[PDB]
RNA sequence: UAAAGAUGAGACGCGUUUUAGAGCUAGAAAUAGCAAGUUAAAAUAAGGCUAGUCCGUUAUCAACUUGAAAAAGUGGCACCGAGUCGGUGCUU
């Protein structure tokens, strides 16, 4: 007859576990009503289960798909202009050139003109050929050549100078500026000294065009620049740079001490996310660097293919690729006649085999260049007269074909140069070609900028732009019918992000003044020093605060730590020698924003005249956003007064990338209502104790928490988890959580639960990488002190996975309490101690635990140690101090008894590191729910909170599993994502009703705020209006709370409320109760039915292929005469009860199928099913018995054997296997034999549970053999692993457990997996045939699993 | 049945640069693009991509000062084509 | 200890498919020997309808009912058990 109940949650990426409990912790149990055609009407099920699904994806290869398409439409355009020009005098020359040059695709026997594509007889095109075996002698004949020229030809060159145009990276023209060598290389050392002034590198008279610019082997013209350098390694910093310039693969885990590797190229295609997870580690002021390092690599291969000088011709491409095909010619003569001379067996595999990679297979065959170098340098090498062949080979300049990847590099302004001199050389002959020119370069030049976007017209999600007029845009009319400050204000209304905390405010940019003076504030904060006379380190005074940030980071670019030391602390307050804490030898920010504007204008009054911000902020807006010489130029003439023309010039040339994450008036706008200041205010100038930013949001004693709390509000529920901050695979988790709350509402008889309680936990271990930490943490910290401990004893980051010997490395291998050695071979017999204790907060971390030698040299302290250790090893804990190992938190524990014992300050402290849920996305998670479920109003407008929505720690749940050994296999079955959810609902519970003054720091809402200090007693056994002594806030659910020193405190064994005696916590049957639970047979496992959507195929283009089985990638093209696709993708399956025709004897056998539906067809099947499927041979088709079928439709056989379809013939395991609980509890101690974490002596008594339980292992054999005989149905594995197992009988037991634990990959759900026992591999068993499922019960399942329709398929196709 | 072996982007190109109307009338009997892999594309979708490719080349000799008399003739056949569709 | 986080706009260069770049001699033929090769045109998810110098691989999605679709509806409760959920009264 209860009513009150409470949700639990679990929120993963791929599982939502959840429960209900009641008042008394028990998860109910109720007779669902089941629907269908079968003969069963009701089953109970428990309200207890798990939800999961597959990942969700990113937008980004749709995305690049999307802009690829777009890019050969806008393409196909410009040679349509240019036919259009063309068309009506080459409609006098050939009528049918175009119609020749549109349909050259075609066999000779579908086309309706002449086979050749030019001029139209073949005597013509093989004298065309003759004379110009590339385009290029075309192009560099109608270049020279004064004579009037054919039409045709004066197409072809501009058509393919039009076609293949070049890249709009230079702005303008072409200059000795931007162009040649030297002056990219002189940019490159700018800015790299630039980055590091304390190293200049001089380049006083390095030639770079001379030296980077020679016909030389890549290593040749690095070792010859690095020589010209005075004193610089070839492996440094900024010989990788030029050999990233060069186009080697440099290594940069040696400049930057990675540890990883980074390998970067820039002609690999991985260079932009490789450069971002480059930049995600080692700083983001290196792009201007990086970058600076490309416009090199382009110069250089630019001039690399340009090796023709000017004068000669108008067209130094051309005639360089004339160069490039006569090397071409005569290397191939020279090495025809040096094989057929000297090695005539390999003429056919290097001149006629093409699977090989000689140069059949670089010419014919679609091998790549350096394929073929490394086949034949070993041939040119056992040749005699092959010298100059190799000179070449090692030069990459051997037989190079001239369409390479290498003409990326090449301007648009070289085509465009080549364009206008043909125009001009062939105008006296066609005058429309000199009306019509600067329309043609128009063809060339234009280019839609970013602000515009697509120019649709009212039908794409992507778009903006307005028009002015309504018209066609084309290249001659864009500015005429594009409205750009409208296109352009739609563009910032559109990328400007809002911020997360005050939202419908902007984010400012990344390189904004603001956002830069608050990084400065945020950084000078916290730092703090001490100095002799000044023994009580304290921060900065905002005085001080304005007078160093007026001083150093308005002078330096970067500031360290020496300059704060000399020209602040040495110089201007004039001490001796003092030391600084709280930063790490370099600030990271930096006010480098005002030093470039500083360089720009070089005027230290406009910039420091505080009331010019918004000038500034505008400008650097505008150049955050735009990339547009023309729209900078439009936008910034309201501020050309206040500048001359060069400065003004030199402004439009500094592009900014980034947007930040904090808008304005969160760093200036909302105020404090005590004080009357902003965060900023706070941030300059704070008084004793100088908050830093989240000490400013998270605090109750200010109202910042209040406007942020208030302001977050936000719509549907599709724009609360668009607009949030968190990959798409947690949105999903969060889409569906909110849903499984929805429908366990319905089944409650429609009433809200009390609470509703949610754990967000994370699966991110993924490696070993905070191991390198360790072991480099050991290093730099002895080589901090000069001791004897790396020598004697060689540290690696895999040894280091013990924590007492991590701890014996990081004491310097001395015992803590007591002034004695320790041996590195005794660790079994020496003990680790917790300084403030496990009754106080649960700190299992390596900043807690000490190691000892006896636990008991702590002296008797129930509380934090003596002060014997304090003042003796005073000096040691001083040396570990400033060796970065041991902290001034853990010194301060140290010395709580120097400073007289614990306070409640303390106390209010651990409570408040044990409750609060940081993290930000559980905090929007509780904020939707809570919006959602709390929706009722009073008279006041306030907010009736019906229900309470409450998030917890993960450490807490995980820290009752292990205490009370409610143990976790997450092998054996996926029952534990529900499992989850029930203790997080039990935790959760029994904490909001034992300590209701606690209520405001985990329960969302606004809350009064209590008195932390006032909720802690004094004395031990004083307990009225006090909640604990023992701050540990999961006590309570302990018989036996345990001393340091050695006592057992025994609580009562029912827990009441302090205040009102509710019975919250009884010891004698709740656990019985959560055990219970913990162990039922029957949990709503569901796997989420997926639609597959994506690609048509694997998406590679093959070759011409007589297989059938080939779906071509076009229509009436015939797969035998193209190529087509390999294998299409099933949408989802379609099981069709109809007659199909059986034979010669035209019978209407009536068939029931299983028929995929690829995602190619899907939308032609969804048009018209009927039509669908009878034009794919199916007569006699039913409408009612269409059953769609998705990924994992569940289906159940006989002996409740289970069967999820992955494809349409292929099915996978739908069953689970409900493992005794004691068998769970023997496999994780088993298993974790040594990874206790306990003292010896109840680990002594669990050793004597497996010892003594050791027949369980068989139990759990009879388990798996029993379901596997039964639903698993593998009869060859299973003897093969009973074979296997009996094999190993004699083994020790952590690793018969450790193996059992591989067994249960036979009998889980999803797809059948290779595992491997001690010896066997053992293959998976495929479900390759559905033909049994057509006889069997089709499950239909709700989010829940509850609610379930379940069709009796044997009972279709009957009549 | 009888009918050559292109594509839809192929047979967009390959209507585009007829000359007359009757020539557009050949070169329209003689292709088509399968829409899905049994069923052939209806004679309307054929008639608006040749509506919009006479349509771009139409406009742009006027953005020019190039005298399209026909293009005007051919828009204006699939134009009266297109409406004797649609108002059946 | 808390804190980018996804999403969008513009543009190159390859790659891959067909097709054009007269193959010669010996031989009734298989086959053999020799010549030559570097480039161009078109296409680049199939396709769609609103016909744009746009859209076409993301997110969304149990079943049934009403709806063109965004959507809104549909499933008694309590005790004793537990091998994937059974039994027992109670209003129906």
């Amino acid at each position: 007859m209860d009513k009150k109940y409470s949700i639990g949650l679990d929120i993963g990426t791929n599982s939502v576990g959840w429960a209900v409990i009641t008042d008394e912790y028990k998860v109910p149990s109720k007779k669902f009503k089941v629907l269908g055609n079968t003969d069963r009407h009701s089953i109970k099920k428990n309200l207890i289960g798990a939800l999961l699904f597959d990942s969700g994806e990113t937008a980004e290869a749709t995305r690049l798909k999307r802009t690829a398409r777009r890019r050969y439409t806008r393409r196909k355009n410009r040679i349509c202009y240019l036919q259009e020009i063309f068309s009506n005098e080459m409609a006098k020359v050939d009528d049918s050139f175009f119609h020749r040059l549109e349909e050259s695709f075609l066999v000779e026997e579908d086309k309706k003109h002449e086979r050749h594509p030019i001029f139209g007889n073949i005597v013509d095109e093989v004298a065309y050929h003759e004379k110009y075996p590339t385009i290029y002698h075309l192009r560099k004949k109608l270049v020279d050549s004064t004579d009037k020229a054919d039409l045709r030809l004066i197409y072809l060159a501009l058509a393919h100078m039009i076609k293949f145009r070049g890249h709009f990276l230079i702005e303008g023209d072409l200059n000795p500026d931007n162009s040649d060598v030297d002056k990219l290389f002189i940019q490159l050392v700018q800015t790299y000294n630039q980055l590091f002034e304390e190293n200049p590198i001089n380049a006083s008279g390095v030639d770079a065009k001379a030296i980077l610019s020679a016909r030389l082997s890549k290593s040749r013209r690095l070792e010859n620049l690095i020589a010209q350098l005075p004193g610089e390694k070839k492996n440094g910093l900024f010989g990788n740079l030029i050999a990233l310039s060069l186009g080697l693969t440099p290594n940069f885990k040696s400049n930057f001490d990675l540890a990883e590797d980074a390998k970067l190229q820039l002609s690999k295609d991985t260079y932009d996310d490789d450069l971002d997870n480059l930049l995600a580690q080692i700083g983001d002021q290196y792009a201007d660097l990086f970058l600076a390092a490309k416009n090199l690599s382009d110069a250089i291969l630019l001039s690399d293919i340009l090796r023709v000088n000017t004068e000669i011709t108008k067209a130094p491409l051309s005639a360089s690729m004339i160069k490039r095909y006569d090397e071409h010619h005569q290397d191939l003569t020279l090495l025809k006649a040096l094989v057929r001379q000297q090695l005539p067996e390999k003429y056919k595999e290097i001149f006629f085999d093409q699977s090989k990679n000689g140069y059949a297979g670089y010419i014919d065959g679609g091998a790549s260049q350096e394929e073929f170098y490394k086949f034949i340098k070993p041939i040119l090498e056992k040749m005699d007269g092959t010298e100059e062949l190799l000179v070449k080979l090692n030069r990459e300049d051997l037989l190079r074909k001239q369409r390479t990847f290498d003409n990326g590099s090449i301007p648009h302004q070289i085509h465009l140069g080549e364009l206008h001199a043909i125009l001009r050389r062939q105008e006296d002959f066609y005058p429309f070609l000199k009306d019509n020119r600067e329309k043609i370069e128009k063809i060339l030049t234009f280019r839609i900028p970013y602000y515009v976007g697509p120019l649709a017209r009212g039908n794409s999600r992507f778009a903006w732009m307005t028009r002015k007029s309504e018209e066609t845009i084309t290249p001659w009319n864009f500015e005429e019918v594009v409205d750009k400050g409208a296109s352009a204000q739609s563009f910032i209304e559109r990328m400007t992000n809002f911020d997360k905390n005050l939202p419908n405010e902007k984010v400012l940019p990344k390189h904004s003044l603001l956002y830069e003076y608050f990084t400065v504030y945020n950084e000078l904060t916290k730092v703090k020093y001490v100095t002799e006379g000044m023994r009580k380190p304290a921060f900065l005074s905002g005085e001080q605060k304005k007078a160093i940030v007026d001083l150093l980071f308005k002078t330096n670019r970067k500031v360290t730590v020496k300059q704060l030391k000399e020209d602040y602390f040495k110089k201007i307050e004039c001490f001796d020698s003092v030391e600084i804490s709280g930063v790490e030898d370099r600030f990271n920010a930096s006010l480098g924003t005002y030093h470039d504007l500083l360089k720009i204008i070089k005027d230290k009054d406009f910039l420091d005249n505080e009331e010019n911000e918004d000038i500034l902020e505008d400008i650097v807006l505008t150049l955050t956003l735009f990339e547009d010489r023309e729209m900078i130029e439009e936008r910034l003439k309201t501020y050309a007064h206040l500048f001359d023309d060069k400065v003004m010039k030199q402004l439009k040339r500094r592009r900014y990338t980034g947007w930040g994450r904090l808008s304005r008036k969160l760093i200036n706008g909302i105020r404090d209502k005590q004080s009357g200041k902003t965060i900023l205010d706070f941030l300059k100038s704070d008084g004793f104790a100088n908050r830093n930013f989240m000490q400013l949001i998270h605090d109750d004693s200010l109202t910042f928490k209040e406007d942020i709390q208030k302001a977050q509000v936000s719509d549907s529920l599709h724009e609360h988890i668009a607009n949030l901050a968190g990959s798409p695979a947690i949105k999903k988790g969060i889409l569906q959580t909110v849903k499984v709350v929805d429908e366990l509402v319905k089944v409650m008889g429609r009433h809200k639960p009390e609470n509703i309680v949610i754990e967000m936990a994370r699966e991110n271990q993924t490696t070993q990488k905070n191991s390198r930490e360790r072991m480099k943490r050991i290093e730099e910290g002895i080589k901090e002190l000069g001791s004897q401990i790396l020598k004697e004893h060689p540290v690696e980051n895999t040894q280091l996975q013990n924590e007492k010997l991590y701890l014996y490395y990081l004491q310097n291998g001395r015992d803590m309490y007591v002034d004695q050695e320790l041996d590195i071979n005794r660790l079994s017999d020496y003990d680790v101690d917790h300084i403030v204790p496990q009754s106080f907060l649960k700190d299992d971390s390596i900043d807690n635990k000490v190691l000892t030698r006896s636990d008991k040299n702590r002296g008797k302290s129930d509380n934090v140690p003596s002060e014997e250790v304090v003042k003796k090893m005073k000096n040691y804990w001083r040396q570990l101090l400033n060796a970065k190992l041991i902290t001034q938190r853990k010194f301060d524990n140290l010395t709580k008894a120097e400073r007289g014992g614990l306070s409640e300050l303390d106390k209010a402290g651990f409570i408040k590191r044990q409750l609060v849920e940081t993290r930000q996305i559980t905090k929007h998670v509780a904020q939707i729910l809570d919006s959602r479920m709390n929706t009722k109003y009073d008279e006041n407008d306030k907010l009736i909170r019906e229900v309470k929505v409450i998030t917890l720690k993960s450490k807490l749940v995980s820290d009752f599993r292990k205490d009370f050994q409610f143990y976790k296999v997450r092998e054996i079955n996926n029952y534990h994502h529900a499992h989850d959810a029930y203790l997080n609902a039990v935790v959760g519970t029994a904490l909001i009703k034992k300590y209701p003054k606690l209520e405001s720091e985990f329960v969302y809402g606004d809350y009064k705020v209590y008195d932390v200090r006032k909720m802690i007693a004094k004395s031990e056994q004083e307990i009225t209006a006090k909640y604990f002594f023992y701050s540990n806030i999961m006590n309570f659910f302990k018989t036996e709370i345990t001393l340091a020193n050695g006592e057992i405190r025994k609580r009562p064994l029912i827990e009441t409320n302090g205040e009102t005696g509710e019975i919250v916590w009884d010891k004698g049957r709740d656990f019985a109760t959560v055990r219970k639970v913990l162990s039922m047979p029957q949990v709503n496992i569901v796997k989420k039915t997926e639609v597959q959507t994506g690609g048509f195929s694997k998406e590679s283009i093959l070759p011409k292929r007589n297989s059938d089985k080939l779906i071509a990638r076009k229509k009436d093209w015939d797969p035998k005469k193209y190529g087509g696709f390999d294998s299409p993708t099933v949408a989802y399956s379609v099981l069709v009860v109809a007659k199909v025709e059986k034979g010669k004897s035209k019978k209407l056998k009536s068939v029931k199928e299983l028929l995929g539906i690829t995602i190619m067809e899907r939308s032609s099947f969804e048009k018209n099913p009927i039509d669908f499927l009878e034009a794919k041979g199916y007569k006699e088709v039913k409408k009612d018995l269409i059953i769609k079928l998705p990924k994992y439709s569940l289906f159940e056989l006989e002996n409740g054997r289970k069967r999820m379809l992955a494809s349409a013939g292929e099915l996978q395991k739908g069953n689970e296997l409900a493992l005794p609980s004691k068998y769970v509890n023997f496999l994780y101690l088993a298993s974790h034999y040594e990874k206790l974490k306990g003292s010896p002596e109840d680990n002594e008594q669990k050793q004597l549970f497996v010892e003594q339980h050791k027949h369980y292992l068989d139990e759990i054999i009879e388990q798996i053999s029993e379901f596997s005989k039964r639903v698993i149905l593998a009869d060859a594995n299973l003897d093969k692993v009973l074979s296997a197992y009996n094999k190993h009988r004699d083994k020790p037991i952590r690793e018969q457990a450790e193996n059992i634990i591989h067994l249960f990959t036979l009998t889980n759900l999803g797809a059948p997996a290779a595992f491997k026992y001690f010896d066997t591999t053992i293959d998976r068993k495929r479900y390759t045939s559905t033909k049994e499922v057509l006889d069997a019960t089709l499950i239909h399942q709700s989010i829940t699993g509850l609610y379930e329709t379940r069709i009796d398929l044997s009972q279709l196709g009957g009549d | 049945d009888g009918k050559l072996v292109v594509s839809k982007a192929h047979f967009g190109n390959m209507i585009r640069n007829c000359q007359s109307v009757e020539d557009f009338k050949k070169s329209f009997e003689r292709l088509t693009y399968y829409s899905s892999e049994n069923r052939e594309s209806t004679v309307r979708q054929r008639l608006k991509i040749a509506e919009k490719e006479y349509n771009f080349k139409a406009g742009v000799k006027e953005d020019l000062e190039i005298k399209n008399t026909t293009d005007k003739e051919i828009l204006d056949y699939v134009r009266n084509e297109l409406s004797k569709i649609d108002s059946k």
